[PDB]
This record gives structure tokens, sequence and C-alpha cells, in this order.
């Protein structure tokens, strides 16, 4: 479940990660 | 049936209050927020509403929609006449894409409503001289402009070959539509009988042809 | 403001790819997910897949096999590959920008969105090679009136391209009368048809002929439309 985040319409968002590697 | 469900059709008169339902499950509405699209024919889709009940900016409140269990709703009041067009909803479903409902027609009522008018031709000899089939079924003067077409042999649901045209807006300001039945020779007289199946407004008027008439 | 536009061939041969690419212009692609979502005619909506602008993908799992999508920062554009098409991939194709939940999860962009579309582009798959039309008669109601009124046509088939126009009478009835739009079937081939609705009386007479014009094939057909023979 847990959870969220919304990126709404026309806003950027920015992220690669991933925390736990790749 | 799709993984979203909207009712293909919807009416109401200029002024009044309409509501159009997107119905789905826990693999969706239940988990992720729903977007509502209106789509006025040859133009893209256009967002109407956001996160089960936001309002991108430049969109009439009067356009509200929201969201209840693993069902969504959009409420459109004080209705106008560019309000006439095609509404979709849509999500994230689990299966692991966004998804539409079917769409549902929003028909404003101009005039009254008009029950469709059914014929159905039947292969014509001069086809089936030259080795082909196909059967012709027009509907015609209905309001508002939205028809369901199914096809059945003798009795048989048949969904294959079929190709229905969407409805067209009439001299009269009336609705017009054509299906098409192709098949075979041997099909059309394999079979005694073929049937066309319009349901309109919910609703359904049928004709029915055989091969032997002569 | 930002304004996104279609590009790429408008018709393609069964099997081959077919390939598009959005123009984005007044914003940048980055912090963005973008996506294709496709409209085969008078049918409602499929979501092809989302790109995002660091080139991570997510593919709709029933065309995952057949897609592909890719992201040009410097030219601002991205890009689709839909590969062996047929019949039904003939579709207004959109592109679009994107907007929904991310989870740091693993599960990333839950795309729920479309804020931002093109104006879409037709694409027309199809083998067919401008064969002209085969014009044959709608048999005319034939035994039976209640309203008062029959009704008969012309049926226009296996063409390509469209258009075709159908005139009645050579010009003299106009009225009444309903062209249907043009269909596309399975085989790449066009059909349509005429319709015109007339007076229980008799017929014959009068005669009524349809005045079909395959105009990129040079085929103009005359024909006789007379009643039932039963």
């Amino acid at each position: 479940t847990r959870k969220g985040i919304h990126i709404g319409p026309g806003r950027a968002f920015y992220a690669t990660g991933q925390i736990t590697g790749d | 049936q799709s993984v979203l469900t909207q009712p293909p059709s919807v009416s109401a008169a200029p002024g009044q209050k309409v509501t159009i339902s997107c119905s789905g499950s826990s693999s969706n509405i239940g988990n992720n927020m729903v977007s509502w699209y209106q789509q006025h024919p040859g133009t893209a889709p256009k967002l109407l509403i956001y996160e089960n009940s936001k309002r991108p900016s430049g969109i009439p409140d009067r356009f509200s929609g929201s969201r209840s269990g693993t069902s969504a709703t959009l409420g459109i009041i004080g209705l106008q006449t560019g309000d006439e067009a095609e509404y979709y909803c849509a999500t994230w479903d689990g299966s692991l894409r966004t998804v539409f409902g079917g769409g549902t027609k929003l028909t404003v009522l101009s005039q009254p409503k008009a029950a469709p008018s059914v014929t159905l031709f039947p292969p014509s000899s001069e086809e089936l001289q030259a080795n082909k089939a196909t059967l012709v079924c027009l509907i015609s003067d209905f309001y508002p402009g939205a028809v369901t077409v199914a096809w059945k042999a003798d009795s048989s649901p048949v969904r294959a070959g079929v190709e229905t045209t969407t409805p067209s807006k009439q001299s009269n300001n009336k609705y017009a539509a054509s299906s098409y039945l192709s098949l075979t020779p041997e099909q059309w007289k394999s079979h005694r009988s073929y049937s066309c199946q319009v349901t309109h407004e919910g609703s359904t008027v049928e004709k029915t042809v055989a091969p032997t008439e002569c | 403001q930002v304004q996104l536009q279609e590009s790429g061939p408008g018709l393609v041969k069964p099997s081959e790819t077919l390939s598009l690419t959005c123009t984005v212009s007044g914003g940048s692609i980055s912090g963005f997910h973008w996506s294709w979502i496709r409209q085969p005619p008078g049918k409602g909506l499929e979501y092809i897949g989302y790109i995002y602008y660091s080139g991570s993908t997510s593919y709709n799992p029933s065309l995952k096999s057949r897609v592909s999508m890719s992201v040009d920062t410097s030219r601002n554009q991205f890009s689709l590959e839909l590969s062996s098409v047929t019949a039904a991939d003939t579709a207004v194709y959109y592109c679009a920008r994107d907007f929904g939940e991310y989870h740091y999860d693993g599960r990333g962009f839950q795309c729920e969105g479309f804020d931002l579309w093109g104006q879409g582009t037709l694409v027309t798959v199809s083998s067919a090679s401008t064969k002209g039309p085969s014009v044959f008669p709608l048999a005319p109601s034939s035994k039976s009136t209640s309203g008062g009124t029959a009704a008969l046509g012309c049926l226009v088939k296996d063409y390509f391209p469209e258009p075709v126009t159908v005139s009645w009478n050579s010009g003299a009835l106009t009225s009444g009368v309903h062209t249907f739009p043009a269909v596309l079937q399975s085989s790449g081939l066009y059909s349509l048809s005429s319709v015109v609705t007339v007076p229980s009386s008799s017929l014959g007479t009068q005669t009524y002929i349809c005045n079909v014009n395959h105009k990129p094939s040079n085929t103009k057909v005359d024909k006789k439309v007379e009643p039932k023979s039963c």
C-alpha cells in the first residue's frame, strides 16, 4: 500500500535512485 | 466490456443536471485517482478533471467529478450546447497500464426522443454472381444519436466480420448509421436466417432476413 | 504555451514498422513522463505506454512485444515504434504529457494522467493498391409498407484510396439522401453506402441511378437499381 507522491498536471519530478541500487 | 465501465449514452435538456458514471474495481479505482476527458469529434481529448475531483484552471465548476468506493462520477451542471461531446474516465490499473472507460456520448436534448428505424437488405444476386456476400443493415431517424448493433445467425451471436459506422447527422438533424456483415455464399445459405439487433436508449428493435424469399 | 505535435507517415503496409515522433515546444521534455495513445476511428482510447525523460519506459502489456519508445532530449522529441502492424493498428495516434502517482517502491510512475495532447495523426495500415470499387444494388425494401415509404441504395465495396462521390439520378435527386461514411475493412479496402428514402409508389417508376466516382482510379460507375424480383 504505502504509498504516495502525486505528480500533478504539468509539475516536474526527478527521481533516478533507486536507493537500493541498479 | 472494458476495465472501466461507462454508459454508452446520456441525455439532458439545455440547463439540466447530468451525471456520468465510471465503474471499476479494487484493481484500479480502489487504488488510483481517476481523470475525466471531454472529446468533441475531430478534436483531441481535453482534460476536465484530475485527482478524482480537482479541476485544471480553465474548466468551469459545474464540471465536477468525485470518487466513491471503486466507482467514480462526473457531474455536469447547467447544461449547454457545447457540452455535447464524448466523455471518458481513466486511471492506472493493476494490469500495468492507463485504462479508459468505453466512452459516454452526452447528447443535449435539442429535439425529442426519436426511436431508430431499421432496414436490412439481403446480399444482392449481382454480388453473389461474382461469388461474394454482404448484408447491409441501415438504421434511421434516431435521437439521441447513439446505437448498439448486434448480429445473430439463425440465433447465433456472431461478432466476426462486423463493421459499423459511427452515427451521422441527417438533413433532418436526426441520426443514421450502418453495419455490414460480410460472408461467403456458403454461409448465407448454411443458415435459415440472419438478424440485425439495435439497442437504442435501452430499447431493441430488429429485422430478420433469410436466404429463402423467392 | 507548451505544445506537442505528431509527425510521421500517414499510410503503412501491414507487417512493416509504424514510426512517429512527437515534437514538443514552449517547454522542456525534462522532468516529465510522456505517452502515445491511439484511437481507432469511432472507437475509444487505448494507451500505448510511457517514456520518462531520462529514457526509462513502461509499455502496455498487451502491446509490449511490438512496441518501442525513445526520447531525444536534444531535439526535444520523443517517438514510437509499432512493429508488425496489421489492420487493427489503424488509428488516430496522439502524443501526450502524463501525470499520476509515483512510488519509490519499485513500481515507479503510475500513469493516471494526460493533461497535454497533440492534435493526433491518423495512420492507415494497408497493402491495398488503388483498386476501383465494385458497385452493387441495395435491393429496394420490397414486399410490405408500414409508415408508407421505401428505401434503397448502393453498396460501394473494396476500394483504395478514399474518397468516392456518390451522386443520384445524375444529380437530380438530393433530398432524403444519406451517404454513409467510408468504413475500412480488415482487407485494407474501404466500403460505404448511399441511401435515399422514397415513396412506395410504386415502383417502378421512376429510376434512379448511382454516380459513383473513384477519381483516384478513374472509375465512374452508373448503376440501375430496379426493385424486388421476388
